[PDB]
């Protein structure tokens, strides 16, 4: 009763209105090193609305119509759902381009760091950014002076805090897609995570 | 540990229907590991 209740609530709108802005904050605070405090409470409370879902999605059917709803409402907030996708993506490849051997031999300082030019030349060569990505990682990436940047603070520096939402969202989409079999909407989501 | 004397040699894809098998490893790894790194280990010549 009470999750056809809230199925048929407005609870929908609030979830939308609740990825919009989460989007956008996490993308506005992951450039600012002072807000990091900020933005990991930002992302426990996002992993909660995950789990709010989880509960709604428990003990359904396949074809079920709260996992339609479900998928519709994911297609109403497209644009944020990729933001977020993109968000989480593109900070997990980043440590591995980090530890790659082509970054190891573009970099020259000895002291650990690396200045921005060099930086950019070493992605453009690794071919899987675009270049407002490399833009918003290079203004992500703080430099101390002459443009160093250390990669290696700056690699490890995302990769706790997002974990749990990550591994939330995934398990998320999997539930949608083993549940709502023949669907193409829900196979965008799942190449782009 | 053996096969490794074959991977620069020019002779590598001999007796095989496929010759083009070092450029399409170029090609698939070349981004990550590195050009330069494939070409030596293969001994290719990336103008040739």
């Amino acid at each position: 009763g009470n999750q056809q209740s809230l199925a048929h609530s407005r609870l929908w709108d609030a979830v939308v209105g609740f990825l919009h802005v989460f989007a956008h904050m996490m993308m506005k605070l992951a450039q600012d090193s002072s807000q990091i405090e900020l933005l990991k409470e930002l992302l426990d409370l996002q992993k909660d609305m995950v789990v709010m879902l989880l509960s709604l999605l428990e003990g359904n059917v396949v074809n079920g119509m709260i996992a339609r709803q479900m998928v519709d409402m994911l297609v109403e907030s497209s644009s944020n759902v990729e933001m977020i996708l993109k968000f989480f993506d593109m900070f997990l490849k980043l440590k591995d381009i980090v530890g790659s051997e082509a970054f190891q031999d573009y970099v020259t300082d000895p002291r650990g760091l690396i200045s921005k030019k060099d930086f950019q030349k070493a992605m453009d060569s690794q071919k899987q950014f675009t270049g407002p990505e490399i833009q918003f990682l290079l203004s992500c990436s703080e430099a101390d002076e002459n443009e160093m940047i250390n990669f290696e603070e700056f690699a490890n520096r995302f990769q706790e805090p997002a974990r749990d939402i990550g591994f939330n969202v995934a398990v998320l989409l999997t539930n949608l897609s083993e549940h709502v079999p023949h669907d193409p909407r829900l196979r965008n989501f799942l190449e782009l995570a | 540990q053996w096969d490794r004397l074959v991977l620069n040699t020019p002779s590598f894809p001999s007796n095989y229907w496929d010759k083009f098998v070092k450029r399409k490893v170029l090609d698939k790894h070349g981004d990550i590991f590195g050009r330069e790194r494939i070409a030596e280990l293969l001994g290719m010549d990336l103008a040739s």
